RNA sequence: GCACGCCCCGCCGGCGGAUGCCUCGGCCCGGGCGGCGACGAAGAGCGCGGCGGAGCGCGAGACGCGGUGCGGACCCGCCCGCCCCGAGAAGCACCGAUCCUCGAACGCAGCGCGCCCCGGCGCCGCCGCCUCGGCGCCUGCC
RNA sequence: GGCGGGCCUGAGGCGGCGGGGGCGACGGGCGGAACUUAAGCAUAUCAGUACGCCCCGGAGGAGAAACCAACCGGGAUUCCCCGCUAGCGGCGAGCGACGCGGGAGGAGCCCGCCCCGAAGGCGCGCUGUGGGGCCGCGAGGGGGCCCGAGGGCCCCGCCCGAGAGGGUGCAAGCCCCGUACGGCGAGUAGCGCUGCUUGAGCGUGCAGCGCGAAGGGAGGCGCGGCCCUUCCAAGGCUAAAUACGCCCCGGGACCGAUAGCGGACCAAGUAGCGCGAGCGAACGGUGAAAAGGACGCCCUGCGGCCGCUCAAAAGACCUGAACCCGGCCGGCCGCCGGCCCGCCGGCCCCGUCUCGAAACACGGACCGAGGAG
RNA sequence: GCAGAGGCCCCGGGGGCGAAGGCGGCGCGCAGGCCCCGCCGGACCGGCCUCUGGUGCAGAUCUCGGCAGCAGUAGCCGCUACUCCGCGCCCCGGAGGACUGAGGGGGAGACGGGUUCCGCGGCGCCUGCAUCUGGCCGCGGGUGACUCGGGCCUAAGCGGCGG
């Protein structure tokens, strides 16, 4: 049970947190687990969705591997490239299926330079929660 | 005659716009707003209806400067005031 | 009428400026189905200033 | 309402560690014939039963021992049974002066609920 | 004088007990009327206390000691600084100089003033409470 | 809870029924109305503890 | 992207009163053109940039007046009103706490008198 | 008779929005708070977005501007703008300003009109100060 | 009769500062109803209420006895528990405190008077100043079957200081976010007469007026005497315990779109109505994803058709009832009973008051939801 | 019987291998009702014990929503009036025939409306028949003053005034 009764059990409270997040909010609950090479690495269980990045989908409709092209945060799903809608004519735009970033594993990342720091910020909180906290 | 012919001879206004209240309740003869009260310096408020007081009344409105600094009080005005209360 | 006040012709100028249908853009922008602005009045149906 | 006052009066006793948050206060008579033979806690002492220990009203209320200079004595009896509870207090009372010595006066502990009920 | 009510054309429709206008006594002395006065005259400065000073046939003079809290001698004075707190803002329309405490019955305390003290009407408000109990 | 509209009877003689009717002649104030009270609200002051010795 | 306040912070304030003029004139221009654009125009995304850009160099130039007027009336008795601490209307009208603390010198002796002691019970 | 009209041996279609299921909303109950204003409040009117109606949010520096610390890639359409170990999208906090007209509402009216040096120009109090009135109490002088 | 100076009373300006107005609660001060109850109605009650006005504060008000008592006494105020009686009242209907006692919480003081007199807060003042919370990590799942899609089914593990919850294509501790675990005293008292008020009763508290003390007040039946107990009014301050909306935060044996706020719908105090004060709606839900309808055909065109996307059209929307209606399709017509089933036999229109209703008594076109111990 | 609560439902109740609900049809019960089956539907649902109620409708000139017969019914009977040809509309152009008849169905203002004004396009709304028309809808525009009026003066009046 949560112990910290600031917080909200609430089923509406919860659902409008969801349903109306602050941007910087929602980027953190569009997360995806890390493959287990990229944990070794990285040392990080999951890391939130960016745009460059290698996803493998363990989805049911549209499972696949696929780097993302598109964020669509007011939906909360992602676009991976090559994942489609069955196109009714040849001659017409490919339109993405959107996946959910929780039904996707990701296979690569884009490092930059603010992901790098963002991986050693994390990596130190962890050390230390590993020190007995 | 008493009803629809008496009807046509309508083609005034009683009442204008209120420089503080903006409703059509300024009569222009009497020269006084029959709703926001003025030319009076008190707003003219009745608890017989409460239904008018909701509709206009703090947080009617923008109510800026009281938002900002009920916000600030509870970041740093409290601070600020210590010190003056500290004053020389 | 002819001979009105600037101060009751620009409260009735905002009303002609702002008798406007939603822009089609903002419709496809918002996804907001209901197209119609609804605040919008019809001179002979309409009683402004009343 | 028993959580909101349980809680001032953690903080009121933390904010004075040594000292009870309970002053002394006499014994009294209940008033009326309905309760003459039993005692109560009244508002303070009397002006004689504080010369009885030789404590002035200002020494008195300095070392917790309540003052009140409206009551009157009425009785011999009450004057001795007051002074008496005085003394035990004056013995049991333990002042910390001269410097805070912090091992000492976390040492003491702080006395809960009304003093000598 | 005494009170008239202001009732248009004399007439005060109601129950037989209400219909009455030129014989009423006035609820609150001339010298707490008077303070009042000089308190809505003045409404920046507060109103200490009020002595007689002379009386004829229509009118009865008080005078009144009236103090400025924003004055630096007055702030910077512990006997007087107590006038510069808020809460004595007005004490003359709530009823807590002398003369106005005088009309509540304050001026007495024990049998007869047993049922006006924090006020007369937070006497009838805490003695007509029903209390729920959670436990009844 | 269904007090706040002015609602006042139309009367006998207007053919309608004889509850509260608003500014339009919409049913009002009553349990049977669409926006009407509840004919005996639920109240705070009901007893949720019991005694147990 | 257009101006940045870092490098109006470093001009002078005839170069930033000239600077703010040009972007005024350039802003007739920018509004002349939508007039005249019939049809459609390409965005104009210079209009949005030079709109912003007048109002940083206005910026730059209040504090560089502001920071000046504080520092010509400071410690002076009545300093103008804009530069007075913000506080509230009450917090200004609330009495110090040496005032509030102020005592009778009658009451301030007897205080001194008997300090308050600290003292545990058995 | 037929058609109609019913009844319904089933089948199919309208018309309506019941019934279910839900639900970023209420409502009750606890806490916390108690923080507006002549340094111009609350309220109101007008305006402000590249393409802009309502709402919001702003105020001619307008759908915002600057500072500091996070944050770390997007910005609902079309755009164009970012992208890069900082270069800096969304978002978050706190602070500095800007803040038109009305309104306690303040040169006078409410949309028109002054006086006056460029500062300005409302009222009532308190405390100083400056000027000065009185066949008030006097005092010289004449 | 002028001419200056000091005092005193005023006048104009200037400077500094302060006031004003807002908040549907709580709080103080006043002005103040009536419906109602009395089975009528005047006193009474409602009600020292609604409402009008004034005024603060985070609380306010109250407050250190001219107090209660009658004891083997207590000891400012406020609040709670308690007795709810003592009393009041066309002694009718009704109304109504308090002291005890048990708790919460506790804290005391000042001015005038008098003494000194400018030592003061010194342009004043001797008509008296001064002293006496933010930040932060965060565990552990696979295989098969099947499905549009597991979050399902079957086998078998793992993490639990975490099996609160929310999301994810179906019901997820292990897919994601989180959760548990952290870190940095005089025109007065009184009295006389009057009026309001109280349970206060030859007077509970006030008030007008007339009169006006000096030792004085009180002790729940007036008046005169004598005691006894017990206090010191006509000046002021004061924390705590207590009350409470807006707004923020959590929770519920609450409501579930005719319900719950009037208002769940990106614009509700809106759309609309009223000369105005004011009044005041309706409107939730496509899907997992807009994939929001491929292509061919016939159209002058409108649009039809074929089918397409989809798990499904679910096609402007979930489910799709009843009333009512149209096509086809039987049948001849209401209820009850018998029988193969269209014949025979029975059969007034219910609810309702009422001695008595099929009544030419009343309400009821129909159907759905809501609707009263 | 309903809606919730605390339990139980022998490997942890029933469920996309189909929940609730809707529609028909059996069975069971004296009945309130219950069960099952097919179909439609597309995510939830209970049996039993204990508990709680804003707990069951035919009526209230009941509320609100829909909606029938009537019924292709009553009506679309003020202002004398239209016709021929031309894309031919009640539109427009030409020809006729008329009407309002200078207290006008004329030309203009005050007030009240507030864009109705103009040009262009359009018929989905509206134009109680139609429309190719329009005061309707979309788009773009439109009101220029030393001499006209406001502003100014005073009127009936109203406000201000040490108080």
């Amino acid at each position: 049970m949560k112990l910290n009764s600031a917080v909200t059990a609430s089923r509406r409270k919860c659902r409008k947190a969801y349903f109306t997040a602050n941007a910087e909010t929602r980027a953190k609950m569009m997360s995806s687990r890390l493959s287990k090479e990229l944990r070794a690495e990285h040392k990080i269980k999951t890391m939130p969705i960016r745009r460059g990045d290698i996803v493998e989908i363990f989805t049911g409709g549209h499972k696949g591997t696929g780097k993302v092209v598109e964020v669509r945060r007011r939906d909360y799903k992602i676009c991976v490239e090559g994942i489609n809608q069955k196109a009714r004519n040849p001659e017409a735009k490919p339109v993405p299926y959107p996946i959910h970033p929780s039904n996707c594993i990701i296979k690569e990342l884009y490092m930059n330079g603010s992901r790098y720091r963002a991986i050693k910020r994390r990596q130190e909180r962890n050390a230390e929660r590993l020190a007995r906290i | 005659s008493k009803g629809t012919a008496s009807f046509g001879k309508r083609h005034t206004r009683i009442h204008g716009s209120c420089r503080r209240c903006g409703k059509h309740s300024f009569h222009l003869q009497k020269h006084e707003c029959a709703s926001c009260g003025y030319p009076s310096a008190k707003m003219r408020r009745y608890n017989w209806s409460y239904k008018s007081l909701r509709r206009r009344t703090q947080g009617t409105g923008s109510m800026s400067h009281m938002r900002k600094v009920y916000r600030a009080y509870n970041s740093g005005t409290l601070k600020a005031n210590a010190r003056k209360y500290l004053a020389k | 009428t002819a001979n009105k006040t600037l101060s009751r012709k620009l409260r009735l100028a905002k009303k002609t400026k702002t008798n406007k249908n939603i822009p089609r853009w903002v419709i496809a922008k918002d996804h907001l189905k209901k197209t119609w602005n609804y605040k919008r009045h019809h001179w002979r149906r309409s009683h402004l200033k009343l | 309402r028993k959580i909101r006052r349980r809680q001032t009066r953690l903080q009121k006793a933390k904010a004075i560690f040594p000292c009870p948050l309970q002053k002394l206060r006499p014994s009294v008579t209940r008033c009326s014939q309905k309760f003459n033979l039993t005692q109560r806690i009244g508002r303070g002492f009397t002006l004689r039963e504080l010369q009885g220990v030789g404590l002035s009203a200002g020494k008195a209320r300095q070392i917790g021992i309540a003052v009140d200079p409206r009551r009157k004595n009425k009785s011999e009896e009450s004057v001795a049974r007051n002074v008496a509870r005085l003394k035990e207090y004056l013995s049991k009372v333990t002042i910390f002066s001269k410097q805070a010595k912090p091992e000492e006066i976390q040492q003491a502990i702080q006395h809960q609920g009304v003093v000598m009920p | 004088g005494g009170r008239k009510r202001q009732c248009v054309h004399g007439i005060s429709y109601g129950k037989p007990r209400n219909i009455g206008i030129v014989g009423l006594k006035p609820s609150r002395s001339l010298r707490a009327l008077a303070e009042q006065k000089v308190g809505r005259r003045l409404p920046s400065l507060r109103v200490l206390n009020s002595y007689w000073v002379a009386q004829d046939g229509s009118y009865k003079w008080y005078e009144v000691i009236l103090i400025d809290p924003f004055h630096p001698w007055i702030r910077n004075d512990p006997k007087i600084n107590w006038i510069c707190n808020p809460v004595m803002k007005r004490r003359e329309c709530r009823g807590l100089t002398s003369a106005g405490r005088k009309a509540r019955g304050l001026h007495n305390k024990g049998i007869g003033a047993m049922k006006l003290r924090p006020s007369k009407r937070a006497a009838w408000k805490r003695n007509h409470t029903r209390s729920l109990r959670r436990y009844r | 809870a269904g007090v706040q509209c002015t609602a006042h009877s139309w009367g006998p003689g207007r053919a309608v029924a004889r509850l509260p009717r608003k500014h339009g002649g919409i049913g009002a104030y009553a349990n049977f109305a669409r926006g009407g009270h509840m004919a005996h609200p639920t109240t705070v002051i009901r007893r949720w503890c019991r005694k147990v010795n | 992207p257009g101006l940045k306040a870092k490098d109006l912070v470093g001009l002078s304030q005839e170069d930033l009163q000239r600077k703010l003029a040009d972007l005024k004139r350039e802003l007739l221009s920018l509004r002349t053109m939508k007039a005249t654009a019939g049809p459609v125009p390409e965005r104009i995304a210079r209009f949005r940039v030079c709109k912003k850009d007048v109002a940083r160099v206005l910026t730059v130039i209040n504090q560089k007046a502001r920071d000046e007027a504080r520092a010509a009336f400071e410690g002076a008795e009545h300093i103008p009103k804009t530069f007075r601490p913000r506080l509230t209307h009450a917090m200004r009208c609330q009495l110090t706490e040496k005032q509030k603390r102020l005592l009778p010198s009658k009451l301030m002796k007897r205080k001194l008198q008997f300090p308050k002691l600290k003292y545990a019970v058995k």
